[PDB]
């Protein structure tokens, strides 16, 4: 598809999160 | 059309069609909308396809328009001239049936017959038909010029 | 044997000049069911036996032609029957892709009524077959694709009478 | 055949070594330099009837003199013939972009040439005005590519140099 | 937005990772084809008004329906703004196209598009045609020669083919 | 279609050659044999060379060999000139 | 009409295939059942059938229901191969004679 | 929709207040001047086939290429005569429906909004409709201030054209 | 396949192949992506499409497998779902060739002389395929569904 | 008569496995090529009579096989080459399409050299026409559509010598 | 004016920063392109007069019309004429100067914005200046990657104008 709404495609933040620290986008 | 003659190919077969034969018709069909739009083009070009399509004709072989060529004078060039206009006419069932069968059953079988029998060069009629593909093609696109050059040449072929 | 493209070229070609409004406004509204059809005749391809064997059962299976004496009795003849049904609910899926009859008369009702008075063929629990197989047929390809391959069979039944 | 790659192993083969890294790396240049001189390659020889057709009658243009009698184009046979040789020289021009080097020149063109030239009397400042006339026709990005027609020339102003 | 080069930065930030050799090379081999994506980008921006106005007479004579009265694109400013929206999308997908990477064609030309189209009554699937009667329109320009020297242009050709059906299912 | 629908005894039409053919199929031998007619001497018809060697389709073969040996001919070589063996897909 | 059979009359006529070859082959072509085959009956093509690749007539009914019943189920291809390998081809008809 | 109605009620709400004498005298007007712009729509209407198969008439013969030249834009063929009639049908169409509604409304948004990136896409050149309707102002057979409200809405859509 | 079928067909004809014919193997190419997709699908869920697909044929035909049945036992069983295993394998071959030409010449030409040589019930297995329909046709989409289940019921058609 | 999927289907069916990643590979790669082909096959059905009209005259036209004694003299003999020629062109346009030369050797490589050795027929002067022919086609169809309708060119003249 | 040079620097001091290799770079492509630019502008100079006096001859022999009507819009009389090839001189003009810039610069702030208005007030028909253009494109004889200069800008005022 794309990315979210908002989120600048290839700008996101959660790419290579921990997931012990990761929280679900909404 | 492929309609018809992919239902009398699996009916001498006795069988019914296979998805060969039923993935073509349904790709055909939904083709059927892109042909409307390639046979609108020629339709109302046929002032310009035809009338460039024997300019040409006549610069390649001023034989047949010559003193002693088939189509000489005022009377045979008109003459001349009606049967590129037929089969541009042709050309333009057989981009709707999507084949060949409604130029095949007219204007191509047994029609060195007729132009022997009617002392016309059948060569010189080919090339009457060649010159009208390049004004033909050059209205249309790429992707619909291997279109309405393709039934062109298929009428040169059998022509021959 | 022409469908609904060949007849259409046909007309407009019969009379000398290209295809207009009125004759593209038909072939359009052929090619708008042109996916309805393949699908009909995909299903019928699949239940061809299944349907015949709906027909008879529901229309002539106890009736007296099957009984001795009438005309269905011997093997023979019971066998030519489903053999004999089986092109109407053939030519009649050909007749449902083409969109034209002309290939039924052409291969089918020619010489038909013809034949099966030659053989002292019941022509009355032929029709009243095909109807029940025209009612089968409605089952499975649906309400309007039945509407397509009905409008074949009764063209059947019709030069058939 | 001399190529890129025979003398890479005519000169190893005369010293006794595997091929080293000298030797791969002038293969190394068959990979770059070949994308463009194959190229005149394939321009030149779905376009060869028509090239030796505008080149072989400028021999005869320029030299009128031909077509008179006991000279060497002097009826029907000796014309074709000369249109034969041009054909002949544009068709090992073909081969030596397609080899690498001059090989199929220095061999067979080339080797004899002023032999039988002489003895046949046949004038070489002849064949150079047909070979001359195709290096200026060329247009360097109509015809080609403008690498493709550094190739194509520098084989063929190599043949003007060995007839003249 | 984002180009093919920062995309690859991108990925790497967030393991936090050097740039292997395997993925210069990869890089290295983007520069080297080059020349031939711009010759792409030209090709089709010189053209853009007779994608457009071309694919779009063959749309209404293969639909007839959509220029009746009654139909979505009958009146000047319905048919107006049917050739605006091509016009939109054939930009981006150019953006697309100069950039290797389809991050700018959905920031901000698809992103709501097709919900835009189900509030106006907009049959998408009309509007899909649209965009694939001027992908092949452009794709047929991209690979023919005419002032280009020879060469292959195969994989480029399909990466603006792609572009162009990611246009298409993001509108319906 | 092809000659294996389910014909066997007992079935409408008559029991006759059923040859293993594919739809359409593509293969054909070269067959060479003598034939002697046996019929001549009370028909009296014109005569015709018996010895022939002809290309028969694979989907008529068994027929054609069925029939040979029917009237007393001997089959003196037959190949598989076009063709392919133990193959699946492609007889067509 | 300037119909042509240029690979039947070439593999006929240097002796490649029999005249019944080349007449077997000229039974399943298209330009056949174009003609006789698909503006008919399966009724009439098996009487057609028979003024064609047998000089005669249907002699009785029985000859009707086996070849009726060849042509109800292979259509074509099967009736005129049914014919062709038939004895009564052969006998007056081997290979050469048209 | 520019009608005098809703030209007073835009008015009224740019302010949001009520509608004053200044708004019920300009839709006074409207109600004046509807006796002349009705019967002026019932003449066109009657006399359109007349008016539309004569002014594409009037086009031909002032632009004679635009029946000889091949190509999509011209009227060449009979798909380019049938299309060039449809046009002339639609600004007749325009100017009748002004007349109904009192302002030149329906045929702004209908209309004039989007015509000039049409023209300039499809090639079509805005003369041979300013021919077109020159031809209506001076043959719908009208007079007196019925011909005024009919010949203002065919001279809105000149200058829109020029 | 489509390609090959096609050729034989303007082979006999003593032909080339005319738009309607080279129209469709280049849309039969350009449809190659999406057939290795549905085939892949099919590849690796013979586990369930199998199983379940006896799953059904059991229970809407208990006879063959009850005692007496011809699927009776370990042993029959097991050979009872190899063949939905055969028939499964030639709808994939189907599918990537774009007609029943693999499935026409592999277990379906003579295939009524097997299974009555079997004493195996043919309209039984016509049922195990019917079952394997169901549950291919529920593992894809809309579109894609149309063709899986379209080669089954062809499958179905000439078992019986 | 087997293309290159039915190739694939043949060899990975002989050994009773499924289409591996090996056997899609392959596929993978003649789909790729298949816009290619048809293109090729498409001015090639356009150009027939040209091409081979090109091939005669380039290679065998004026030699003394063409003259009194030379074996294509007669107007039936010479009448013979161009439509024995055709089959040259257009079954390697099949084997173009179908990306396997199997359907020449089943076709026409069968029987042929054993077949002009009757006639008489010279391999020679064949093969240089079919090379001749060959060339012409590379004109058309371009570069590598050449290379593909020439790879079937020098098949039937390989197995033809 | 638009220019590889001046759309740095108008970046940079948008975001208020200095020079860095992101406009280093946009400006040394403009100067490995600037030798096929100037080629190209330098053969179009001078063979000027022969492809102005050559394209508005290539408009009179499509659109003959043109020579033809009455009215100020059309090269009827001797002034008409000399106002047409007066514009196939601007049109030109501009050509060789966005080749020596390097943009499509000074054909923007000179010929096409307000371009749109003055065709349509004046009544000039934009299809007489693509025709016009599509001769220098296939008239310059310019070869390679001169020619793709030339027809880079050529191109561009045709999709204006269309
Ligand atoms: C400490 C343990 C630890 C983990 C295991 C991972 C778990 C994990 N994986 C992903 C994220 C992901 N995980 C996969 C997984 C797979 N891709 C496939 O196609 C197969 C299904 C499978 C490969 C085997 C994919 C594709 C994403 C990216 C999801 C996305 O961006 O849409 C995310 C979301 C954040 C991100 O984008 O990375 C998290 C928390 N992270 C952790 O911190
Ligand atoms: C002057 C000296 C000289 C060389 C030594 C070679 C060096 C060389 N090899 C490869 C590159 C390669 N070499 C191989 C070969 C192999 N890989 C295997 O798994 C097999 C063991 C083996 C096959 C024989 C493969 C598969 C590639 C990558 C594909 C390719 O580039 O062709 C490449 C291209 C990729 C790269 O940039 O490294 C180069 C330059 N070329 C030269 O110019
Ligand atoms: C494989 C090698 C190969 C080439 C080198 C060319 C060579 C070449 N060019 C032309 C033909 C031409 N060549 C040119 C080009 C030019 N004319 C000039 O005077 C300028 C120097 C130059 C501009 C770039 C033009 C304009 C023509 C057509 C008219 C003419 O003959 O001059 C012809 C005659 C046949 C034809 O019309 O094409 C030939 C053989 N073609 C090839 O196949
Ligand atoms: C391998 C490459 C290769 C070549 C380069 C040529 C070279 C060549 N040319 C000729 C032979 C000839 N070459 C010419 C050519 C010319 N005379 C003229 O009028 C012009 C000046 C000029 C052509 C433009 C003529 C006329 C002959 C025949 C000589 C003769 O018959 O006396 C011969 C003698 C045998 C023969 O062909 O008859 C040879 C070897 N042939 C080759 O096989
Ligand atoms: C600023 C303006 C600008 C452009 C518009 C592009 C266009 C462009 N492309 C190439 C160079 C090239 N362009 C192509 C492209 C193609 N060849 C084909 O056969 C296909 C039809 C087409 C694919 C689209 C190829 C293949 C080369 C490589 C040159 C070669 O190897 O011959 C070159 C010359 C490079 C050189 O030779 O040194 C230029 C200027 N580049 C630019 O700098
Ligand atoms: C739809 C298929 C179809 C075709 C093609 C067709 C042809 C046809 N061409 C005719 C005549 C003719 N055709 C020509 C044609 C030519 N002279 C030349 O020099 C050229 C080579 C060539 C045209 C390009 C001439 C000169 C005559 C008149 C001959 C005479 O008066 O003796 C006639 C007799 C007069 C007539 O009824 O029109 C027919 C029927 N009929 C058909 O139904
Ligand atoms: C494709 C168009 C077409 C048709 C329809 C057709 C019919 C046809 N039906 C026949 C017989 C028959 N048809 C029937 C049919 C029936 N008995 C009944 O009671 C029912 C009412 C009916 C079944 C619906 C029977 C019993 C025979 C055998 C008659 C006999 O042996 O005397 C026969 C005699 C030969 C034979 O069957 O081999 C023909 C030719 N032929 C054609 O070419
Ligand atoms: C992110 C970039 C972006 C895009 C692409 C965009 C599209 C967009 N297209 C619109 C309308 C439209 N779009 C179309 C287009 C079509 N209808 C058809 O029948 C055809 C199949 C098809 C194209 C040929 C039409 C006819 C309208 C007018 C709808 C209306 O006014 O009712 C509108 C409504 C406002 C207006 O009238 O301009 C928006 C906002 N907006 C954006 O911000
Ligand atoms: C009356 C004397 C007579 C015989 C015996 C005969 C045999 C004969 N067996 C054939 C094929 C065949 N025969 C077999 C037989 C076998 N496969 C095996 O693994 C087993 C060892 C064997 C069964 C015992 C098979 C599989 C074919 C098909 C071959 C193919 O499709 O390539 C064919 C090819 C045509 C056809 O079947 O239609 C003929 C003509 N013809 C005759 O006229
Ligand atoms: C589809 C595969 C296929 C091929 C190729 C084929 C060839 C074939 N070529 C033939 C004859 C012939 N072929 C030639 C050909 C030539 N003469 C020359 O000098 C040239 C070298 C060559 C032209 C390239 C000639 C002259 C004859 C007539 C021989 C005669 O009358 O004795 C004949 C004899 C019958 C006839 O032509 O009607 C056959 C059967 N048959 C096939 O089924
Ligand atoms: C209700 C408001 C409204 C207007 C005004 C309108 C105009 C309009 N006229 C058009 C085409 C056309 N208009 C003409 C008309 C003419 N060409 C000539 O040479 C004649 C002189 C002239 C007739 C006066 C022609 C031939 C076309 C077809 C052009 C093409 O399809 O390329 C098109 C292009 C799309 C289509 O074919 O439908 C539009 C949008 N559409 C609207 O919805
Ligand atoms: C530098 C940018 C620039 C442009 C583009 C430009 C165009 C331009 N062309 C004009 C007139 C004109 N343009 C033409 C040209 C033509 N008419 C024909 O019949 C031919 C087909 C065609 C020429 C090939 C004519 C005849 C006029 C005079 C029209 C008039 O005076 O009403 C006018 C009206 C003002 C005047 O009388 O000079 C402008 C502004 N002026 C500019 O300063």
């Amino acid at each position: 598809q794309l990315a979210p709404p908002g989120i600048p495609p290839g700008e996101d933040a959660r790419n290579n999160q921990s997931l012990r620290q990761y929280v679900a986008r909404p | 059309s492929i309609v018809t003659k992919s239902i009398v190919n699996a009916d001498a077969e006795a069988r019914y069609l296979s998805p060969g034969e039923l993935d073509r018709i349904k790709s055909f069909v939904l083709s059927g909308q892109r042909r409307l739009r390639i046979a609108q083009t020629l339709t109302e070009n046929r002032e310009r396809i035809v009338k460039q399509g024997g300019q040409q004709l006549f610069q390649r072989r001023p034989d047949v328009v010559s003193p002693g060529g088939n189509a000489y004078g005022e009377e045979m060039t008109a003459t001349c001239l009606r049967d590129l206009d037929y089969y541009l006419r042709l050309v333009t069932y057989g981009i709707i049936a999507g084949d060949v069968t409604p130029i095949e059953e007219i204007g191509l079988v047994g029609v060195k017959e007729m132009y022997s029998a009617l002392g016309t060069p059948i060569s010189g009629v080919a090339e009457g038909i060649r010159c009208m593909k390049d004004v033909a093609c050059s209205l249309l696109s790429g992707e619909d010029a291997a279109e309405v050059g393709f039934y062109f040449d298929y009428t040169l072929a059998a022509m021959q | 044997m022409q469908d609904a493209i060949t007849s259409v070229i046909n007309a407009a070609d019969v009379q000398g000049k290209y295809l207009d409004a009125n004759s593209v406004e038909k072939l359009r509204g052929y090619f708008q069911t042109g996916e309805l059809r393949v699908r009909a005749a995909a299903t019928i391809a699949a239940n061809a036996a299944t349907i015949i064997k709906e027909a008879v059962a529901k229309s002539l299976l106890y009736s007296d032609i099957t009984r001795p004496g009438g005309n269905m009795y011997t093997t023979r003849r019971y066998a030519a029957c489903i053999r004999d049904l089986d092109y109407y609910l053939r030519y009649a899926t050909y007749g449902m892709l083409a969109g034209d009859p002309s290939i039924l008369d052409e291969r089918v009702l020619n010489g038909l009524k013809e034949t099966y008075n030659s053989l002292g063929v019941p022509i009355g629990a032929t029709i009243q077959a095909i109807q029940a197989m025209k009612e089968v047929t409605g089952s499975l390809v649906g309400s309007d694709a039945g509407k397509e391959m009905g409008l074949y069979f009764d063209y059947i039944c019709s030069g058939l009478s | 055949m001399k190529s890129v790659i025979t003398t890479v192993v005519s000169a190893a083969d005369a010293a006794g070594r595997f091929p080293s890294n000298s030797d791969l790396e002038s293969i190394q240049g068959n990979i770059q330099r070949s994308a463009a001189r194959l190229e005149a390659a394939e321009k030149l020889a779905g376009n060869h009837e028509a090239v030796v057709k505008e080149a072989g009658d400028a021999c005869f243009a320029k030299y009128a003199y031909l077509k008179n009698p006991g000279e060497a184009g002097e009826n029907q046979e000796k014309i074709n013939k000369c249109y034969r040789d041009v054909d002949h020289y544009m068709r090992l021009v073909n081969y030596c972009l397609v080899v690498g080097g001059t090989g199929p020149l220095d061999e067979w063109g080339i080797a004899g040439a002023r032999e039988v030239y002489r003895t046949l009397n046949l004038p070489t400042s002849a064949y150079v005005a047909s070979i001359a006339y195709t290096r200026d026709r060329l247009c360097v990005p109509r015809d080609m590519s403008a690498q493709a027609g550094v190739e194509f020339s520098a084989y063929l102003d190599y043949l003007i140099n060995a007839l003249s | 937005m984002l180009d093919a080069f920062a995309k690859v930065v991108a990925q790497a930030d967030a393991r936090g990772e050097f740039l292997s050799n395997t993925q210069i090379d990869a890089l290295s081999k983007m520069v080297k084809e080059g020349n031939q994506r711009l010759d792409i980008v030209n090709k089709v921006t010189s053209n853009a008004s007779a994608i457009v106005t071309n694919s779009a007479r063959a749309l209404f004579a293969e639909q007839p329906q959509l220029i009746q009265p009654g139909g979505n694109a009958y009146t000047s400013r319905r048919m107006a703004a049917c050739l605006r929206d091509m016009e939109i999308v054939l930009r981006y997908v150019s953006y697309a196209m100069i950039a290797g990477d389809s991050s700018v064609l959905d920031d901000r030309c698809l992103n709501g598009l097709r919900e835009t189209y189900q509030a106006l009554g907009t049959p998408g699937s009309s509007v899909a045609v649209a965009i694939q009667k001027m992908k092949d329109a452009s794709v047929a320009l991209a690979n023919d020669t005419t002032g280009t020297p020879i060469g292959d242009c195969s994989s480029l050709v399909a990466e603006l083919a792609g572009y162009f059906d990611r246009a298409a299912v993001s509108v319906v | 279609a092809y000659d294996m629908d389910g014909t066997g005894a007992g079935s409408l039409e008559p029991r006759g050659i059923k040859s293993s053919a594919v739809e359409k199929d593509s293969r054909c031998f070269k067959v060479t044999f003598v034939l002697p007619s046996q019929s001549r001497l009370y028909t009296f018809r014109e005569l015709q060379n018996v010895y022939t060697t002809k290309m028969v389709p694979f989907s008529s073969w068994y027929a054609e060999q069925q029939r040979i040996q029917k009237m007393g001919g001997k089959i003196l070589k037959v190949e598989l000139v076009a063709g392919g063996q133990m193959r699946s897909v492609g007889n067509q | 009409y300037g119909f042509s059979f240029s690979v039947l009359e070439s593999q006929v006529k240097n002796g490649q295939i029999s005249i019944k070859e080349f007449v077997r082959s000229l039974g399943k072509s298209s330009v056949y059942q174009k003609q006789f085959y698909q503006p008919y009956v399966n009724s009439r093509v098996v009487e057609l059938a028979f003024r064609h690749f047998l000089g005669r007539n249907l002699s009785s009914l029985a000859e009707f229901q086996k070849f009726f019943a060849i042509l109800s189920k292979k259509g074509l291809t099967g009736l005129v191969d049914s014919l062709i390998n038939s004895r009564e081809y052969s006998d007056y008809f081997n290979e050469e004679t048209v | 929709m520019k009608t005098p109605i809703t030209e007073a009620i835009a008015t009224a709400d740019n302010q949001g207040r009520f509608l004053s004498n200044t708004e019920l005298q300009a839709v006074n007007g409207r109600y004046q001047r509807a006796t002349a712009s009705l019967t002026a729509a019932k003449a066109l209407t009657g006399s359109a086939q007349r008016l539309i198969t004569g002014a594409a008439q009037a086009v031909y013969n002032k632009f004679p290429y635009t029946t000889q030249m091949p190509g999509p834009a011209y009227a060449s063929s009979a798909i380019g005569k049938a299309k060039c009639a449809r046009d002339i049908g639609y600004y007749l169409r325009m100017v009748t429906y002004c007349l109904v509604v009192g302002g030149t409304g329906p045929m702004d948004e209908y209309l004039v909004a989007g015509l000039e990136e049409i023209n300039r896409s499809f090639d079509l050149s805005p003369s041979w409709y300013i021919e077109a309707l020159q031809y209506i102002k001076n043959s719908h057979g009208l007079s007196g201030q019925v011909a005024n409200e009919a010949n203002a809405y065919i001279d809105y859509a000149i200058n829109t054209l020029s």
